């Protein structure tokens, strides 16, 4: 049975568009441009996205189209680096694990959406403390943020990482729908997920156009637009803002997966990935610019109700998400249709993006092996069950402790590492001169010396030092008040290198499993594995000079 | 899904060679086609792609001139200006069939071409 084809473009295209606009425009860059000054925080994304993650984009999607495989099995081009897409996939599998926690509170939301009077509106609810207040009729005593943390959460049942407790039931129920949707979005392969999108991938547009257009009206909302594209030049001195920016990139765009290669693997061998690369990145990168000046101009609105200043709203996480946003909409006249549009864009933004997370999973190790093929059913079950059972650690009443050391630690350091192996192995060991002539079979032009030298020289150069700083530059890990134990530290340093150390592991097993001479397992190691019948001839490009000189 | 080429044989360097590509089992004019050759390895030659466009690789850009026939369900490669390294067993494939179709990666048999 030939690998099946996407029964559109715009199957292709959808799917890739939701899986990169997906709840960390929302959720992770705006508090990233807060906590990074504003706009200071803008010119290192903007420098990131287009010296690596456009360049890596593109070179993922065409690996994908050229290759027509999965992460993994994708190295079949350069033997050496089927480490790489293991540790892709185990970096999605992590992600999942609380992401999809994330879809959970969206729903739980929702839910409570379905009312007249917000539960967030006020206090006097089962979930109140004795403390609980409204400043604009301190602000982790407001009855939104009580709602989150104690109605939602129940974090107050929590002492730390240490103490997490056991699931929520509400959020197990909310999970368990999310992965239910999950399994039946992506059960039957591709297909029924490109016709899934055609709702997830579009409805956030409409949401948040309606959100931004009413949120600039807002009073206040000048002060907070002000923030936002203010510019803080010394904080650019700092290693942090960088860090931030380079991991925001590519987790938001979705390199560094295995989601993209999958996705361009169901693809027809002449699409124009190129375009789609562009496309995808444009629209990610103008989401993730008009949800940070929504909730910039809620944080305005917010700090002017409260009387207070934008540095005493913003929280820490999903606050600005689940506390920020919904008491400025409770602060509306017709709050429930605001909230309700609202989670559900929400949830539409999580769903294609974990659906996306999951098939570059299945995909992936499908094309390791064969019997995870035949058997997609009982295999998308098996990755569903293994993401719900492993979230319910999220779910806890010290959730948000492990849900916070995950977002630091799965695809952080190790997501840098591994899409810098990703285009070291693609534009070093198997050429990017090679790669640019299957650009050029597949789209008849190859890639110009822009995209040649980012995969060549400056992704790499700037990927290295980003990982090189943010190992050198790590701060203990907090979330709110409450700092980390030093061992939950380990624990995320741990969940990093668990996914980092696939790529040298599985060096020295296929440098031990080859059997010849030094020199015969290296060429076998670097050489393409239809070119194997090269090394007996030793025509090895990458034994001569030539192939290392290639700009 | 199969390809048989033909139209191969032994020609004078400069000269000219037409192969032709019949297939069966889908329809070319939605297909990616594709010709290659092994002199060496298999080098892509020229494409016939699934919306008419036609793209060659440089070493045969400008001589070389592939086209497809949808009544014979043919895909020929007009080999125009030939030269002594044109020397090669040319394979017809075939990609895929386009949007809502799969990936064959089909390949014929070859047909030898000497430029003497
Ligand atoms: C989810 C996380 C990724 C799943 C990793 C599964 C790797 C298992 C595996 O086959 O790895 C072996 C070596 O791996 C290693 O030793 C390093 C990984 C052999 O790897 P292989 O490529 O020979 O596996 C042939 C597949 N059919
Ligand atoms: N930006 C993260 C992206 O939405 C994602 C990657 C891998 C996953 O398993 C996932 O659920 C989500
Ligand atoms: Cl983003
Ligand atoms: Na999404
Ligand atoms: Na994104």
């Amino acid at each position: 049975q030939p690998r099946e084809t996407w029964g559109k473009k715009i199957d292709f295209l959808l799917s890739v568009v939701g899986f990169a606009v997906d709840l960390a425009n929302v959720w992770r860059f705006p508090y990233l441009c807060y906590k990074n000054g504003g706009g200071a925080f803008l010119i290192p994304y903007t420098l990131f996205l287009i010296i690596a993650g456009m360049p890596l984009f593109y070179m993922e999607l065409a690996l994908g189209q050229y290759n027509r495989e999965g992460a993994a099995t994708v190295w079949k081009i350069c033997p050496f680096f089927k480490g790489v897409g293991y540790a892709v996939i185990l970096i999605a599998l992590y992600v999942g694990f609380y992401y999809n926690v994330i879809i959970a509170w969206s729903l739980y939301y929702l839910f409570s959406s379905f009312t007249l009077n917000l539960p967030w509106t006020d206090c006097g609810h089962t979930w109140n403390s004795p403390n609980c207040t409204d400043p604009k009729l301190k602000y982790k005593f407001t009855p939104a943020a009580e709602f989150y943390e104690r109605g939602v959460l129940h974090l107050h049942e929590s002492s730390g990482i240490h103490d997490i407790g056991l699931p929520q039931w509400q959020l197990l129920l909310c999970l368990m729908v999310v992965v239910i949707v999950l399994y039946f979005s992506l059960w039957k392969g591709v297909k029924t997920s490109g016709k899934v999108v055609w709702i997830t991938a579009t409805l956030p547009y409409f949401v948040l156009f309606v959100l931004l257009v009413h949120g600039v009206t807002l009073p206040g909302a000048s002060n907070g637009i002000n923030a936002y594209l203010h510019i803080d030049f010394y904080r650019l001195k700092e290693a942090t803002v960088w860090i931030d920016a380079a991991t925001q990139i590519f987790f938001s765009l979705g390199a560094g997966f295995g989601v993209l290669i999958a996705f361009a693997s169901y693809n027809k061998f002449d699409n124009n990935c190129y375009r789609d690369a562009l496309l995808t990145s444009s629209i990610n990168c103008i989401t993730s610019f008009v949800s940070g000046f929504a909730i910039f101009s809620i944080l305005g609105y917010m700090a002017h109700e409260h009387k207070v200043n934008i540095e005493d709203v913003a929280t820490e996480g999903a606050g600005l998400v689940f506390i920020l946003y919904p008491e400025a909409i409770s602060t509306l006249s017709g709050s429930t249709f605001w909230a309700v549009v609202f989670f559900v864009m929400l949830l539409a933004l999580g769903l294609d993006s974990s659906m996306g997370g999951m098939e570059a999973v299945i995909t992936g190790l499908a094309d390791d092996f064969q019997v995870l093929k035949r058997h997609r059913k009982l295999f998308t079950f098996g990755v569903t069950f293994s993401t719900f059972l492993l979230a319910l650690f999220c779910i806890t009443k010290g959730g948000i402790y492990v849900l916070t050391l995950l977002d630091t630690f799965a695809a952080g350091t190790s997501i840098l590492f591994a899409v810098l192996m990703e285009a070291i192995g693609v534009s070093w060991f198997y050429g990017v001169d090679r790669f640019s002539n299957d650009i050029q079979q597949m789209m008849g032009f190859r890639p110009g010396l822009y995209w040649r030298l980012c995969w060549k020289f400056v992704s790499p150069a700037f990927l290295l030092f980003v990982v090189v700083v943010s190992i050198i530059n790590f701060k203990p890990l907090t979330y709110d008040d409450y700092i980390f134990p030093p061992w939950a530290n380990w624990v995320g340093w741990g969940i990093a290198l668990s996914s980092m150390v696939l790529v040298p592991i599985y060096v020295i097993y296929k440098f031990l499993s080859t059997q010849g001479s030094l020199w015969e397992r290296l060429a076998y190691g670097i050489t393409p594995e239809n070119e194997h019948h090269l090394v007996a001839q030793r025509d090895i490009r990458q034994f001569q000079l030539q192939h290392w000189l290639a700009i | 899904v199969q390809l048989v080429e033909s139209g191969g044989g032994l020609v004078q360097a400069g000269g000219s060679l037409r192969l032709s590509c019949a297939a069966s089992g889908f329809p070319v004019y939605q297909a990616n086609m594709y010709w290659y050759r092994q002199a060496k390895e298999r080098e892509w030659v020229a494409a016939i792609q699934s919306e008419g466009r036609t793209i060659y690789a440089d070493s045969v850009k400008g001589r070389f001139t592939i086209s497809r026939d949808n009544s014979k369900n043919t895909v020929y490669l007009q080999m125009n200006s030939l030269k002594p390294e044109d020397t090669a067993v040319y394979y017809c494939n075939v990609k895929d069939a386009g949007w809502a179709s799969y990936q064959y990666d089909y390949w014929g048999q070859g047909t030898q071409v000497t430029v003497s």
